[PDB]
């Protein structure tokens, strides 16, 4: 049912978790939204 | 000296107590007034430095501003840590060291902008704030060269 | 090193004007007049200040508790 | 707040005598019975009366000194009953002493006096639910050569750790003799909230201890006088005998062994390991 | 309580020093100050060497200081010290007689006063005669307070009760009632009580013949330790033995018959100082006898009980039939109204009832209890360990009958700026010591603390 | 009479680390009045006390709370090793109330997916505090205790005022089908001291398991105060501690190092799981009138040993309780103490 795979790719999932919390979507954008991270390994951390 | 030598000094020592003696009146007191006031000396010496122990920055904006940086910066030494050690995946470890480089010259330049601008004090708050992160980053962007030069060379 | 003692003394105003009225009436003992809810006064005569007091309270209330 | 201050001071005449062969024999232990006796009576006045108690350590085993186990079955006066008492009892002990005393040199039963101790001080406690008593402890040792650092004590030595502070109880701790900070002694009062004190030989410590050796009752608000730091890098190898930082400890054993795995059997308890664990440990 | 230390201070110095040349009063005194001024003097003691006060400063951190401020001045109060601006510095110093004294009583010194007692066969029994002095104190204190019959014969006695205006009684007319003084003795349970008594000898007995350095000498080696052997004998001045047979007469000293003999150390002068356990034809066997009544019912349940107990409980509850382990009692507003008449506080009573009426109450003190300081912080609410409503009915009969407000402090001015007079009010504030204040007359009348903490910071 | 176990017979292995993962139960059974509040309030009261107490005994473990509510598990701790967390959240449980009908199914299958992450050397294991009489499952019960032995999960619980069927299945099942596990108490006191036994780690025989060496490293604490910078929490912290290798600052903790990700411990720790190791021979209690031995304490000095022929005073036993190796005698409470709080034989020390 949860995968390392799957949870990366539950792309609605992830944004969903985004919205979740102020502090994960802020730190999200910024390492991404800044020319930073992909969100793959970005998540492949927060797994 | 060991056994025979050993029972005479302890045998020494129990006559002596037995000698009547342990003139608590004798008892040092401090005797050499020298000696009690180099006893003092060491003891403030060492609660001072103790006490130095104080179990709040300046400018709000910039300091969340620097608290944003540290975390990207955690984050980003993070994603290395984990890959410079775990291991295939060399281009991903390439990009990653490329983009800590990066930051970390980024990180320059902000100590730069904050020293033209906050002046110096609050410059300097900022340079002890981020001292520490600054310095596992380097550390690690210079393990990353000793480890490229050894697979290299 | 500044400190003005005495018997500090705060109520209502309207307790605090009666207070005054007994005070002058037992020739002035309250020492100064802070604001309209504190006084400063000797705690010399307090003490018979407040028998006075209780005096003229049972003389004028006089408890009919019926 | 009374206090049950119970010292244990240890008498090696093995070590007495290296503590007369340290410098000059220009005073045997006589001096620390002396101070220890002064500052015994100051700290039984100090408070409301707060009972004390002694604990030795002699080359053959420990016996206690002032509680004064049943046997026939001047100032204040009680001072004067303590300290005759004491007196008498060390002199007794000093009678045991011989060539078969001689004999035991193979341990140093300090970790048994410290253990015992703690003991003592549950009893008083248990027994005395009223008027709770802030107790706490000291530790005396004339420090000598021979052994660098005696190890075979190691685990009872912190196993009295955490029994005092469970039981909420400091434990001070002055040392005498050789500059060789006694690791696991100075761990000790670090870490139960003490205070070490790596005097030299002769001086008279009566200073030492009722300045430092005195602020541990029920205080702790003030300042304690530990010497400098007390770094944490703890035990060496098991197999090696070097202080380990980055540690590499098996498994139910726990030893803690050095970057050298013999590759099987960790050398404290027989267990064989994974050969492909062990390559994924050499994978560095 | 007049705080017998301050009546220690009020003397002057050379006196004080006259003291202190014996060791056993050094001793005795030394039991008695602060915890911070103890330790402070017992490192003093032994250093032969004035010391700055800097560093008695830097010995003391944070949130403590206040404890260092009272020392201080208790100690330059009864002058132990010598302050000393020898290079516009503070080279601090004990009277070096107190030194001297205390160090030779801490390593066997010369003190023969000290050293008084006398050691033999203490033939005195625990109960042997110590039951005999609890009868003569009971015996005072019910004559004191006025009991049925009132056996107190202490001619002495009487007369520094009726001079000294023990109680507020009639005594030309013989009356021993409880005045304020009375209330108070009724409040003071033993060592309020045996204190005020000695304060009372010492006023009365000041005339002639006094030799107040032999005075303090005999009562603080009487409280001291058993002297025992030859005390009353050998150990004693000769107005020193006049205060000790009149003392012994007041029950404070346990001296056998025969008129002349060794000191008799009753419990009593132990009591003096002691601070501890209170329980002193033949029989008497109770550690917690005093069975009073007091609960949220307001109402008097009574198994226990000693009769002049009982007899002060009812100086402030009825009495209609006494019955075998109760009194019919019932404490109203009334009740308390009894002593109000009187004009005692309903203040004393409070502790009173905290400590005294417990050896019936010691399980209901600690169901109250119940251990709820630690559980506090998590538990926000108390479990009624110390009884509030009690504590309000018995403020609502206060208020009944009082009706007026006062503050402590002193007037406070020289706040020159808004800015000072603001952040001290917030400094305050943050502490809880500013009674009122207003920035617009520059002044309140508050503790000292404040004033205490910016001076120390502008200072140093 | 006595009431003593007889011998230990697995003092050669437990599991030392441990990642215990406590479920609560706060649905409307636990409303019914039977322990002093109820069932529910004294239940989070002793939560709180066995936290504390195991944090302190496995100090290098984890732990998860779970409650199961309107037959729903909702994690109120998330798998860490800080009590602080956990004896907050259970503060904050402490004053909301239990509904709905516990969904030991739910509650399962959340565990199972939690304890993922928890690698092979560390040991998993459940504790369900389990005080209704039903459950009410979303799915088949043998497909989840199925796929939990296939995962290595042993299970404990502790139920109320009964025994359900299910439950011993599922004790019997984990714990590799030796059955000792589903313990169910019949007084408060016997609860406490059920949770007690929960503390410490478990063995009933291991089967032969992988062994494996675990890397880890000790911290140094650090000097400076107004430096104050924290790399777990991103504060200023006036002081901390310093990862070996990372070399970043932490927190006060035996945590996991939050940069290069390796466990810090200083040894303490370690001295905690010797001690559970290699316990004593239980203290024997010496003949009534065989001992003829000293007449006090060893370790303490007590006065209570006999009385010398009273008819049946004499008649009852000597309080002579005497551990076997060092053969030396102790009273009762100092065996007491000993076998309790610390586990170094006094006289066994000495030689
Ligand atoms: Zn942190
Ligand atoms: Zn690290
Ligand atoms: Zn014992
Ligand atoms: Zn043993």
């Amino acid at each position: 049912s949860l995968s390392k795979e799957k949870l990366l790719t539950n792309l609605k999932l992830q944004q969903s978790l985004l919205k979740g919390n102020k502090v994960l979507m802020k730190v999200f954008q910024e390492t991404v939204i800044n020319a930073g991270l992909p969100p793959s390994e970005f998540w492949s951390t927060r797994i | 000296s060991n056994q025979q030598m050993l029972q005479q000094l302890s045998l020494v020592m129990d006559n002596l107590i037995n000698k009547l003696d342990l003139n608590q009146v004798v008892p040092n007191n401090e005797v050499s007034n020298k000696i009690n006031k180099r006893v003092i000396t060491a003891i403030k010496i060492n609660a001072k430095q103790a006490k130095h122990n104080n179990v709040e920055v300046k400018s709000t904006l910039p300091i969340d501003l620097l608290e944003s940086c540290r975390m990207l910066h955690t984050t980003c030494c993070e994603f290395l840590k984990h890959f410079y050690i775990h291991q295939k995946q060399a281009s991903t470890v390439k990009k990653l060291y490329n983009h800590l480089k990066d930051c970390i010259e980024k990180l320059n330049e902000l100590f730069q902008d904050v020293l033209n601008g906050d002046g110096e004090s609050m410059s300097n708050t900022c340079t002890a704030y981020l001292k520490p992160v600054l310095n596992s980053i380097t550390l690690a962007t210079h393990k990353y060269d000793e480890y490229f030069n050894e697979y290299n060379n | 090193a500044r400190a003005r003692k005495g018997a500090l003394v705060q109520c209502d105003p309207s307790i605090k004007a009666l207070i005054l009225q007994i005070d002058a009436k037992m020739s002035d003992i309250v020492l100064e007049e802070l604001d309209d809810t504190h006084l400063l006064v000797n705690p010399s005569k307090v003490e018979f200040v407040k028998h006075e007091l209780n005096r003229l309270l049972s003389k004028n209330i006089y408890n009919p508790m019926d | 707040s009374p206090s049950l201050l119970t010292v244990i001071i240890e008498i090696a005449p093995k070590l007495w005598t290296t503590f007369d062969e340290e410098g000059n024999e220009k005073g045997s232990i006589i001096k620390v019975l002396e101070a220890l006796i002064v500052f015994l009576n100051a700290h039984l006045a100090f408070n409301s009366a707060n009972k004390v108690a002694v604990i030795a350590a002699y080359s053959q085993g420990i016996k206690y000194l002032y509680p004064e186990s049943t046997s026939a079955l001047d100032m204040y006066r009680r001072f004067r009953n303590v300290d005759e008492t004491l007196v008498e009892e060390i002199y007794k002990l000093f009678e045991l002493e011989k060539k078969q005393i001689e004999q035991n040199s193979q341990r140093s039963t300090l970790a048994g006096a410290m253990s015992a101790g703690l003991t003592y001080v549950n009893r008083i406690s248990k027994e005395s639910v009223t008027t709770s008593l802030k107790s706490r402890l000291l530790v005396l040792t004339c420090g000598s050569g021979s052994s660098k650092d005696e190890i075979f004590q190691y685990i009872p030595i912190m196993n009295c750790i955490f029994s005092a502070t469970k039981m909420k109880c400091p434990i001070d701790v002055v040392k005498i003799g050789g500059s060789k900070e006694s690791t696991f002694l100075q761990q000790t009062t670090d870490a139960t909230n003490g205070v070490y004190l790596h005097v030299e030989s002769t001086e008279g410590l009566i200073q030492y201890l009722a300045t430092a050796m005195f602020i541990d009752p029920s205080l702790r608000p003030i300042i304690v006088k530990p010497n400098h730091g007390s770094v944490d890098f703890r035990t060496s190898c098991y197999l090696t005998g070097r202080v380990v930082a980055v540690g590499f400890i098996c498994s139910v054993c726990l030893c803690v062994l050095s970057i050298i795995p013999p590759g099987n059997k960790c050398p404290a308890c027989d267990s064989q390991f994974d050969e492909h664990v062990i390559a994924k440990l050499k994978r560095k | 309580k007049h705080s017998v230390t301050q009546y220690l201070e009020e003397i002057p110095q050379q006196v004080q020093n006259r003291l202190y040349t014996s060791p056993a009063t050094c001793l005795a005194i030394y039991r008695i100050l602060p915890p911070l001024a103890k330790f402070f003097i017992m490192a003093m003691v032994f250093n032969e060497n004035e010391v700055p006060l800097l560093d008695l400063d830097k010995w003391v951190n944070s949130n403590g200081k206040l404890q260092f401020q009272n020392a201080i001045k208790s100690m330059k109060s009864l002058h132990l010290l010598i302050p000393n601006k020898s290079s516009g510095t503070l080279m601090i110093n004990l009277n070096p007689t107190f030194k001297i004294s205390l160090r030779n009583a801490l390593t066997g010194g010369e003190v023969q006063n000290s050293f008084g007692v006398v050691v033999e066969e203490n033939v005195v029994s625990l109960d042997l005669l110590d039951e005999y002095s609890a009868n003569k104190w009971e015996t005072i204190l019910h004559f004191m307070v006025g009991t049925p019959l009132a056996k107190i014969p202490s001619e002495k006695v009487l007369n520094l009760l009726k001079h000294s205006k023990l109680m507020e009684e009639v005594n030309s007319t013989g009356e021993f009632k409880i005045t304020n003084e009375g209330f108070q003795f009724l409040l003071q349970e033993i060592n309020s009580q045996l204190w005020t008594l000695l304060l009372q000898y010492l006023k009365m007995i000041e005339t002639s013949k006094m030799d107040l350095v032999d005075v303090l000498h005999f009562i603080f080696m009487l409280g001291a330790l058993e002297v025992g052997k030859a005390y009353k004998i050998d150990a004693l001045s000769e107005t020193q033995r006049i205060m000790l047979q009149d003392m012994r007469d007041y029950g404070l000293v346990f001296q056998k018959h025969s008129n002349d003999s060794i000191f008799y150390p009753t419990k009593l002068a132990l009591m003096l100082t002691s601070d501890t356990k209170t329980i002193r034809g033949l029989k008497n066997q109770d550690i917690p006898d005093g069975s009073l009544i007091v609960e949220t019912n307001f109402k008097i349940y009574s198994y226990s009980n000693s009769p002049l107990q009982i007899a002060v409980l009812s100086l402030f509850v009825h009495l209609k039939a006494r019955f075998v382990n109760m009194v019919l009692g019932q404490i109203t507003r009334e009740s308390i109204r009894r002593a109000l008449t009187n004009g005692i506080t309903a203040d004393q009573i409070i502790a009173y009832l905290e400590t005294h009426a417990h050896p019936q109450m010691r399980r209901l003190a600690e169901e109250k209890l119940e251990k709820k300081l630690e559980l506090d912080p998590n538990c926000k609410e108390p479990l009624q360990v110390l009884p509030p409503t009690v504590v309000d009915q018995i403020r609502l009969w206060q208020l009944e009958l009082d009706r007026v407000i006062t503050y402590e402090g002193s007037l406070y001015s020289d706040f020159e700026t808004s800015q000072e007079y603001n952040l001290l009010s917030k400094y305050a504030q943050d502490i809880g010591v500013l009674l009122w204040k207003d920035d617009k007359k520059k002044k309140f009348f508050i503790s000292k603390e404040g004033n205490s903490q910016v001076l120390d910071f502008a200072k140093r | 009479k006595k009431r003593t176990a007889k011998k230990n017979i697995t003092p050669y292995q437990r599991g030392i680390i441990r990642s215990l993962i406590l479920t609560l139960d706060c649905s409307e059974a636990m409303l019914e009045k039977d322990l002093r509040p109820n069932r529910h309030a004294m239940i989070i009261q002793y939560a709180i006390d066995f936290v504390h107490e195991f944090f302190d005994q496995n100090p290098i473990s984890q732990m998860g709370i779970i409650i199961m509510r309107n037959g729903l598990a909702q994690l109120v701790s998330q798998v860490s090793g800080n009590p602080q967390d956990h004896i907050d959240a259970l503060k904050s449980i402490r004053k909301q109330e239990p509904k709905g009908n516990p969904s030991l199914q739910n509650a399962l299958e959340m565990a199972r997916g939690l304890l993922l992450p928890v690698p092979a050397h560390c040991t998993r294991e459940v504790l369900i505090v389990f005080g209704s009489l039903s459950t009410t499952d979303p799915g088949d019960i043998h497909q989840t205790i199925d796929s939990l032995v296939s995962e290595k999960i042993r299970v404990k619980v502790l139920g109320l005022s009964a025994q359900v069927a299910i439950c011993k299945e599922l004790c019997k099942a984990t714990n590799y089908g030796d059955e000792s596990f589903y313990k169910i108490l019949l007084d408060e006191t016997h609860l406490k001291e059920l949770f007690n036994e929960a503390v410490t780690p478990l063995p009933v025989n291991k089967i032969n398991k992988g062994f494996t060496l675990v890397k880890m490293g000790f911290p140094t604490r650090i000097f400076e105060d107004t430096p104050t910078f924290c790399s777990c929490h991103s504060k200023l912290v006036y002081g901390g501690y310093f990862c070996p290798n990372c070399h970043s600052k932490v927190c006060s903790l035996p945590t996991v190092c939050p940069c290069c990700d390796l466990m810090l411990i200083l040894s303490t720790h370690l001295a905690r799981s010797y001690h559970h190791l290699m316990p004593l021979k239980t203290f024997a209690e010496v003949p009534t009138t065989e001992k003829f031995r000293s007449e006090d304490c060893f370790s303490c000095q007590s006065r209570f040993p006999i009385l010398k022929n009273h008819k049946n005073g004499k008649l009852l036993t000597s309080s002579r309780y005497r551990c076997e190796d060092c053969k030396q005698e102790f009273c009762v409470d100092c065996d007491v103490f000993i076998h309790e709080i610390l586990h170094n034989c006094p006289g066994c020390e000495s030689k």
